[PDB]
């Protein structure tokens, strides 16, 4: 029953590969259904066309800011932001999909894909999904990142939606 | 500004 969605990544317009995720709607429903609805585009905005503004090798790839494309805003499906669902799931390793907030209870549309164990984020960031396939795509676009998160190339979500 | 830090 756990939704599966995907991202078709491209490096400067040129298609890179597909990355799919399993969303734990059974544990984190509002948070999962938020990501799910934004991956497809069930409301007119969403992750399509948006990019990964912040990428730090060995840490994570952050995207989701479809409105500002910098990390300032972006927005969920419930107006603007919403509270933390819970912290049941932990940042166990690469592939982990977590919400990128700006202080407790400010989950909007932004998220990050882990490329390493980041347990220090446990309790601060809501873990709601994980890459199922395409961890080598996430890793390929990671090299186009940096220390401060600036991307040396324009990594975009060329396409996205729900496979089940 | 949103995002996790190391």
């Amino acid at each position: 029953v756990n939704p599966t969605v995907f991202f078709d990544i491209a490096v400067d317009g040129e298609p890179l590969g597909r990355v799919s995720f399993e969303l734990f709607a059974d544990k984190v429903p509002k948070t999962a259904e938020n990501f799910r609805a934004l991956s497809t585009g069930e409301k007119g905005f969403g992750y399509k066309g948006s990019c990964f503004h912040r990428i730090i090798p060995g840490f994570m790839c952050q995207g989701g800011d479809f409105t500002r494309h910098n990390g300032t805003g972006g927005k969920s499906i419930y107006g603007e932001k919403f509270e933390d669902e819970n912290f049941i799931l932990k940042h166990t390793g690469p592939g982990i999909l977590s919400m990128a907030n700006a202080g407790p209870n400010t989950n909007g549309s932004q998220f990050f894909i882990c490329t390493a164990k980041t347990e220090w984020l446990d309790g601060k960031h809501v873990v709601f999904g994980k890459v199922k396939e395409g961890m080598n795509i996430v890793e390929a676009m990671e090299r186009f990142g940096s220390r401060n998160g600036k991307t040396s190339k324009k990594i975009t979500i060329a396409d996205c939606g729900q496979l089940e | 500004h949103a995002g996790p830090i190391a």
